[PDB]
């Protein structure tokens, strides 16, 4: 039943005795349930140490994991390119996917195409799709330039994406001028990060290895910025206002700021702002070329020292207080620009606001997971707020960026009691925050569901989400934040700490019991 | 907008198109005649998609692994392949369900067999097996295992089939192997016919030989509901009102054992055609149960749909029918008299998969609204011929839109109100198009039956008439 | 007891059984305690409708005020000035309250003086208060002005500021030239906003009434921005930024920005920033004079048009969509300047945001309390959304402004269920959240213990609070924050469709209970 | 520094003021010297302050309401007169207590007159009256009220002792007019001795004659302990496994009935001597009770303070007493070997109020911390009597101290960590000196008593070695 004056979704109507007696008859007549009694004592083992034991000599299943595959990433590499369609060559299933992902964290159209291989590009490859696929994008959305990327099905039928294009400009199907810069995305190699670099490599050597002969290192007096698999908004902009308070000519090189952010003013705009050509082109006659997340674009980084002569700088992803200083100081050297009075003052809002709430951080326990630069990163500030990474999850992660991050924690008295975890999922996470439960978790949606499960043992076990990371589905407009830089410092501080204060104040909530301790002041 | 110019439109439209895909997108495109019952005489559907024209399709593993079997609750699913599929799949469909989450119950849950390049290069078939243990060993509770092939597997000429019979003949477990790789057929659609091959072939004649269950002339199966927002738990309840006794739902909150014990009901009622005529047919052929397509989307149709059901009984369901549709008149005339006024004489345009573009239009008009346009993904010609009669003469059918053509056709039309998927709610907002997602409800619902209607009835005033619609001209432009 | 290893503090000390036994000793033998049953038959009689008609029938007791007193607003607007040192004519403990109240919601310094007048004051009056206070400040902070309040001491027994600070110039306490502006802030009169206006038209007055004569409207080609009673750094700043954005040329009269936020970096800076004195010299040289907070700047407006003869638009506080855009645009008739792309588009991320979140916001049900202007300003909001506005207090709101938002009420089909009240306290406010509950309670830190009362009735009674407003206590660096402009607008979307989520996340985080409805993707 | 370096330190800081504030000041600095029994031989405390040099003290309306009187948790205490004085104090103070607030406890709420204009002129009296009767409707619990007087109350002659008589005859309820006004005194210690005799006169009497409650030998009272973050109840539970009964706490967590049972204990156990003193005098007079200072803070202070107490009683006591300090013995010891360490040679500065500026010292000397120097906001000579043998040779004291004394102070002698109050953490913190707030304990606590101290050590060890405070240079400066 309704009440018209207050109309219930699913919840609640679904509490309404009626739908209760209901679930009930459905499941006892014909679902031939586990007894809740055995529900119970299962729950029970996959919260303890045996089966965490069980569950970290897992070889060949996967559950719950914290990645997806490279195609994602060429995906949003390509979106920052000026008037670019992103397009995976192979099976259209696939590009639905990569849409709505995109869609569901950024509330934004997401515009990709497919050349919509089928079963029948097995006995002779996809050559015929690239050619009417190139063909009918071009013509249809009008963008200036096709970045070209592949899903499995191409990668395991072996089509030669260079021959392919070619061949479309040899038969007339697109202009010879036209761009089509391609890269190869098994999924089945490392994950969407690389998929990011794979495509960023591609879209730089497509631009520049040919035009080499004329550029001169330092020549156009700025420096580049290749900002890697980036689904914050406040992170390309941060960088950006940065550099410009510093005086320091620069080209942010993949730049979806603008198409990830159109205003809804009565227009749909497919394509918007982004990195222009000319910017790549030019780019080797930058002075140096900075990677803002240096452990998931090792291919762009032997290209651009390879190939443009560039002196790639070791710096880690500019995120907490030290890691920003050391990015200012590194383009300072790099640019001949000061650091100017402007970032100092904002350096010292963040040094006071880690003091006014050290108090509150101090000791406090995070299990976290994320991309690897991201997850490095995140350690470090909190480290850097006398927090403690108990659980380090880094699903898509490799062993020389573990070790890199195992001396961060050795460097340091908050990192004696955190490990560091590669190639395990959520439900290895999972484990982890019941046998050593953490405070919290930093982490995606995903995690939503180990909060569910930590509570479901008891409250007193029930680790809250903080939700920093790809993908954010569950919140809205989080992904107009900061990590980055002293801003995104400030951001992360404040939304550890309010986390903190609102767990604590519902633990003191509790008239006659704990509000004894449900302080005004904190 | 006449017949001419809706004509006059497609051919504008289409000017942009290479030669090759205008011939094509011209036949996948018509102004309805409701006059036409065969479909095949006015439009072409269930055709491979033009490359590069961002169709808003899915693949075989979407129409297996997401729409029919993901959400069978009481099974694991293993997403087998690399990470990609399982991942942007996972917890995408509000397929609702009740159950205890990783220990009896998996549906939110991503199991997969994440290929690596040593898997695609010597084959997965060791991987799975293996896979299947430590399923076993860590998710004891489970009921049953399905196999949801990606890309790969079929192009790596893998033998999921054999490492299905034997592991589930070593653990004494259905192991269901499913065939949905995604260069299979063209859409979501051929994963729907695959998946109900499989149910078929693995899990649906197993209790063939038991005479145990405890039937009675009033069992029933819901076939092809997947519980979007609780929509099979609202329809459900109805029918049970009505007498009868559900047995089973497919697969929308469904078990396994309520699969196996479908052969045994009297009556097979079906809401997605699309999906599970398939099923519906097989069983018919073999157990002589009869099927009937039905539809709970608002109060017309849910009526008619109750008394064409409970005509199917005795006497005693048809008083009963009369018995619910009284109960419940009260409460969907509170909501035509509420909304109605709020949305009379409101046009819409929809686009949606394989049957709710034609099955929600009674609610629309429940409601006054008119739908002006509709199309589908993946749908048949079948599915075109019950959509021609259900449209109003010279509104627009799309199969297989283009993004480019859906945005035009909306400039043109000026519908008040989009009903469509996630890839394109975004884009007719910025337009100032109220958009109602068709798929997901908008997190909301459920929309089926008459507690449905009311929610339906409340989320399109909320969104039509939202304020935020009369503000995106600034006051200076 | 404690383990070294894992310290307890007052939460969870205090539930060992041994403090519980103890407790319920203390208790039982000697604080002759009211039973539990007729603890919980009172509760449950406050939580009621009879309760709450005697509860609104009180003439004389006020119970959980939502105000301060007028010279906490001075001080505040004293502080908005370059090296100014807020002085407190009266009672020093006024000033520590002050102090304390503005260090708890800055997490700041706050400097601020007394002339610490005592019982002996009451014969003479405080005149050698006066001149030994102004020259000892004067020597001992080296501020370049003292802008001087008054407590409640100081107005009852009736001290004449203007003659006593004439005085002290005359006598050779301080500099004739010294600047020494003045006002009366009768704490028994009005609120604290009032005492902002008072000190502000006060300064105003000091530095332009005797020299009216050679200005000229226009002629120094600006715009006067006079913020009123201001807690959120961001507002200043938003301001500062939309103006500078469209090329307005502006002075902004208090801003206490800088001040209020120095960086920690080693030393303590007592003064930074703020409106120059020569900015209050020249303000009548302004084309006009714009005031953001109109419902608490009635004086300070007599005195600009009176006076300066601008002519100050009917503007509404800038807060929400369409009070941004009547701002701008008045801005640009004003100015001549045209209202450039860059907010344009800010406006179209607003309404962006407007139309992703609307369906999560739409009949959402509000309490909420605060100042006049910044409670206008949100109702006016929250109607935009979609939201209703259900119960609306305005301790130190007047008659005129209540009949300002009950027609902002009358011209939404949002505003139906709303009421708004004057003149009543958090105490009024809690019953109505028990006979007629909301959604949520917009408010500031007092909110808290509402929440705790509605938690008690049951958690199915408990309304959350979001903490939008002055003062924030129990979170940290939340006055960092933005509620002006399109910033602000979407800061408060943001922060409203959040907490929605939150709040829907815990209510089905129940498993095999309400978790059918926990979903991935909100 | 040396007793020359440090006279020398006051003479420069000196230098800033005109010449009337500087000869008061110079009269309130001092070098100290331990041997000195007479402090008013070196320094003097309880004057007026010098207007406009920013002293860190409040008024008597603090000392009476927000210090004595507000903690009584079971009592509805009126901040009588405008709006500023209850709002800028409401739950300020963490003096915690268990009860149900707003329908048997009232500590955290603020009750007031709101004064307008209309009251300043005609008088509160008739208001106060049918406040009194609007107080008794809607908070029938409550088990009396306190009238505490904001500054105007007295300024213009309103009679709240009639208004107190009055009412309280009508409804035979204890009403306490407190004239506790802030032009009063000099600092919150008027208020303290104002709120003390309104106790004395007006509540502590009213059971002289009863003798229906049942003493022990083993009877005890603290006197002031306001339960800052529940010392109180850390330092109740060591008094009670010592095997003496706790009968009232004054006033942290205190209810009204527990005051009037004082009078019948066999000994009152004073904490705070500067704000209960008085009301410890007039017990010693009136009932012959004695009293005894003692000290909580660190395990030396603490066991000293235990056995002083246990061998006012008899042996059994004595005995428990040392049962008592053998069970915390490893607790305090694990506390000791983690942090002194960590702690060991750091020098603190501390400014507080009128007790913790001496009373804390020897827990920082249980973590091998120097107090260097101290100061009180309100303290009389009797305070800095007990402070000289506490405090080091040649250590820096301040009475009433400047915002600047205190800033240039620091500045030369370069501590380690301040403790202080809200009103001087953010200064300090931002010349990179930690800093603990020594009135709220910063959130945390309790600091009294063995649990106590564990969390006093966690919390400077915590605040001084954060990783905050290397960070505060730039690495380009
Ligand atoms: S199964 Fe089909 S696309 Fe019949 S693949 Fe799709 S939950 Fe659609 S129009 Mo998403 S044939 Fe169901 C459908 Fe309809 S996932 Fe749902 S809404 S009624
Ligand atoms: S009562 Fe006094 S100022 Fe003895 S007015 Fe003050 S809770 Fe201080 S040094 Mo705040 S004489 Fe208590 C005090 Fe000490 S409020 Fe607390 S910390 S031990
Ligand atoms: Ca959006
Ligand atoms: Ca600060
Ligand atoms: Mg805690
Ligand atoms: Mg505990």
């Amino acid at each position: 039943s309704q009440q018209v004056d207050k109309i219930k979704a699913s919840y609640p109507l679904f509490l309404d005795q009626d739908y209760k007696d209901m679930l009930a008859k459905k499941r006892d007549g014909f679902e031939e349930k586990y007894p809740q009694d055995k529900i119970d004592e299962v729950f029970q083992w996959t919260t303890t140490k045996e089966y965490q034991e069980l569950n970290f000599q897992r070889e060949a299943l996967t559950v719950n994991p914290a990645k997806a595959c490279q195609p994602l990433g060429a995906v949003l590499c390509a979106l920052g390119f000026e008037k670019t369609m992103p397009y995976v060559h192979g099976s259209q299933g696939c590009v639905a996917y990569f849409r709505s992902y995109f869609n569901r964290h950024f509330r934004e159209p997401v515009s990709c195409v497919s050349d919509s291989m089928t079963e029948d590009a097995a006995v002779f490859g996809g050559q015929q799709n690239m050619k009417d696929g190139l063909q009918n994008c071009k013509a249809t959305y009008k963008p200036d330039m096709i970045a070209v990327s592949t899903t499995c099905m191409a990668e395991v039928i072996g089509d030669d994406l260079n021959a392919f294009i070619n061949n479309s400009k040899k038969e007339g199907f697109i202009p010879d001028e036209f761009p089509v810069p391609f890269a190869h995305t098994p999924s089945f190699v490392g994950s969407h990060v690389t998929g990011w670099d794979n495509m960023f490599e591609g879209i730089a050597r497509y631009f520049t290895l040919k035009s080499m002969d004329d550029k001169v290192v330092g020549s156009n007096k700025k420096i580049n910025i290749v900002p890697g698999f980036e689904t914050y908004l406040g992170n390309f902009r941060v960088i950006k206002r940065m550099l410009s308070e510093m005086g320091v000519g620069y080209s942010l090189l993949s730049d979806p700021e603008e198409v990830l952010d159109t205003p809804a003013d009565g227009q749909f705009r497919m394509y918007a702002g982004g990195t222009t050509q000319e910017e790549m082109k030019d780019a080797p006659n930058a002075l140096n070329t900075v990677l803002l997340q240096p452990w998931h674009l090792e291919k762009t980084k032997k290209f651009v020292e390879g190939t443009w002569k560039h002196e790639v700088p070791k710096l880690n992803i500019p995120m907490g207080l030290d890691w920003t200083d050391e990015f200012l100081m590194k383009v300072s050297e790099i640019s001949g620009q000061p650091i100017p009075a402007s970032l100092t003052k904002e350096r010292g809002r963040l040094v006071d606001m880690m003091t006014d709430s050290h108090t509150w951080l101090h000791g406090k326990r995070f299990a976290l997971w994320g991309d690897p630069d991201f997850v490095m990163g995140l350690v470090k500030f909190l480290l850097e707020l006398g927090c403690e990474p108990v659980h380090i999850l880094c699903h898509n992660g490799n062993k020389r960026w573990k070790k890199a991050v195992d001396a961060i924690l050795a460097a340091s008295p908050y990192g004696k009691n955190a490990t560091v975890y590669i190639g395990k999922d959520l439900w290895h996470l999972r484990s982890l925050v019941f046998t050593d439960k953490p405070d919290f978790m930093i982490g995606n949606s995903y995690g939503k569901f180990i909060q569910r499960d930590t509570l479901h043992k008891g409250k007193e076990f029930e680790v809250p989400l903080i939700r920093i990371g790809f993908p954010i589905f569950d919140r809205h407009h989080l992904h107009r934040s900061t990590t980055l830089g002293y801003e995104g410092a400030m951001q992360i501080l404040t939304t550890l700490v309010n986390s903190i204060l609102e767990r604590l104040d519902e633990e003191t909530r509790g008239m006659q019991a704990t509000d004894y301790n449900h302080d005004l002041v904190r | 907008m006449s017949r001419e110019e809706v004509e006059s439109l497609i051919q504008e439209v289409l000017e942009v198109y290479p030669e090759k895909a205008r011939k094509d997108r011209n036949k996948h495109l018509a102004v309805n005649d409701p006059a036409v019952t065969q479909s095949k005489k006015c439009i072409i559907s269930n055709k491979k998609s033009q490359p590069g024209l961002m169709t808003i399709r899915g693949c075989a593993y979407a129409g297996s692994k997401g729409v029919v079997w993901g959400p069978i609750k009481d099974m694991i699913h293993i997403s087998h392949g690399p990470v990609g599929c399982g991942q942007y799949s996972r917890a995408g469909r509000r397929n609702y369900y009740i159950g205890t989450t990783g220990v009896n119950a998996f549906v939110t849950m991503n199991f997969t067999s994440d290929f690596q390049e040593k898997d695609i290069v010597f084959g997965g078939d060791k991987k799975l097996a293996k896979l299947i243990d430590e399923v076993e060993t860590l998710f004891p509770l489970n009921k049953g295992i399905s196999v949801q092939s990606e890309c790969p597997i079929g192009l790596i000429g893998d033998d999921i089939e054999s490492v299905s019979k034997v592991k589930g003949a070593e653990l004494s477990k259905t192991i269901v192997p499913v065939r949905c790789e995604g260069f299979r057929g063209v859409s979501q659609s051929l994963g729907h016919h695959i998946a109900n091959d499989a149910v078929r072939d693995w899990v649906l004649g197993k209790r063939d030989e038991d005479t145990t269950f405890a039937s009675t002339p009033y069992d029933v199966a819901i076939i092809g509901d997947y519980n979007i927002g609780g929509d099979a738990w609202s329809s459900r309840i109805l029918l049970e009102e009505m007498g009868l006794r559900c047995v089973a739902q497919w697969s929308g909150d469904g078990s396994i054992s309520e699969i196996e014990l479908t052969p045994k009901v009297k009556l097979n009622l079906v809401h997605c055609y699309r999906s599970m005529n398939y099923i519906s047919r097989h069983m018919e052929e073999k157990y002589g149960i009869p099927w009937m397509e039905y539809n709970f989307f608002g109060p017309t149709k849910t009526i008619e749909s109750l008394r064409a059901i409970a005509a199917k009984f005795d006497e005693s369901i048809q008083k009963k029918c009369e018995e619910v549709i009284a109960k419940y008149k009260p409460e969907w005339e509170a909501v035509v008299a509420k909304y109605r006024p709020r949305l009379e004489g409101k046009r819409v345009m929809l686009y949606i998969g394989g049957l709710r573009p034609r099955h929600v239009i009674g609610a629309y008009e429940d409601l006054g609204m008119e739908v002006v346009g509709t199309g589908y993904e993946f749908a048949h010609n079948d599915d075109y011929d019950r959509t021609m009669k259900e449209m109003g003469d010279s509104t627009l059918l799309y199969d297989d839109v283009t993004g480019y053509e859906f945005e035009e056709f909306v400039k043109r039309i000026k519908p008040d109100l989009i009903g469509s998927g996630i890839k394109e709610k975004f884009i007719f907002q910025k337009m100032g198009i109220p958009f109602r997602e068709m798929h997901s409800w908008d997190y909301s619902g459920p929309y089926h039956g008459f507690d449905g209607f009311a929610i339906f009835a409340r989320d399109m005033d909320m969104t039509l008439n939202n304020p935020c619609w009369k503000k995106l001209q600034a006051p200076w432009e």
